[PDB]
């Protein structure tokens, strides 16, 4: 797991 | 869906995000955007509470707004871009969300690295860098951070 849940980044809003 | 599910999810899920500390979790993100790109007939509500969202909170929700309206900003100008004034009527909108947080990206920017930390500011650096990495951003639209000291200059 990581401190984001589900992951999440700039490279795409969706 | 039912009536329980009306602004009812951006504003509760933004509260929930607020109620916490440390973590950017995207399941928040997501909740966020769901409802903002569900319809598209609210900009400048949606657009002041999250900058006012960040405006009250510490700095894990300055971090934490950032990728609001990131996914959002982004969400948006996409689907404006795929959009033009020869198939549209009445100014407003997601068109008007993005002008509206370009009054404040400045600020929202350079507080959000000013109240980081190296780890903090890097993430940030890596936003920004990923939207010049992108195309969808270009030059002299970017220089909220009050030109590259901020997270840009170290």
């Amino acid at each position: 797991y990581s401190p984001t849940s589900p992951s999440y980044s700039p490279t795409s809003p969706s | 869906m039912q009536q329980d599910d009306d602004f009812q999810n951006f504003v509760a899920t933004l509260e929930s995000f607020k109620d916490l500390k440390s973590g950017i979790s995207g399941s928040r993100i997501k909740k966020l955007t769901t409802y903002a790109l569900d319809h598209i007939d609210i900009e400048s509500k949606i657009i002041s509470l999250i900058i006012d969202y960040s405006r009250l909170c510490p700095d894990s929700h300055k971090l934490g707004s950032l990728y609001i309206i990131d996914s959002i900003g982004r969400a948006y100008l996409d689907e404006t871009r795929s959009n033009s004034n020869s198939s549209s009527n009445k100014p407003g909108t997601c068109a008007h969300a993005i002008n509206t947080l370009g009054e404040v990206i400045q600020e929202l920017l350079s507080d959000a690295i000013a109240k980081s930390n190296q780890d903090h500011k890097e993430k940030i650096r890596m936003l920004l860098d990923i939207w010049d990495r992108s195309g969808l951003f270009q030059k002299s639209y970017l220089n909220a951070i009050r030109s590259k000291c901020f997270a840009m200059d170290l």
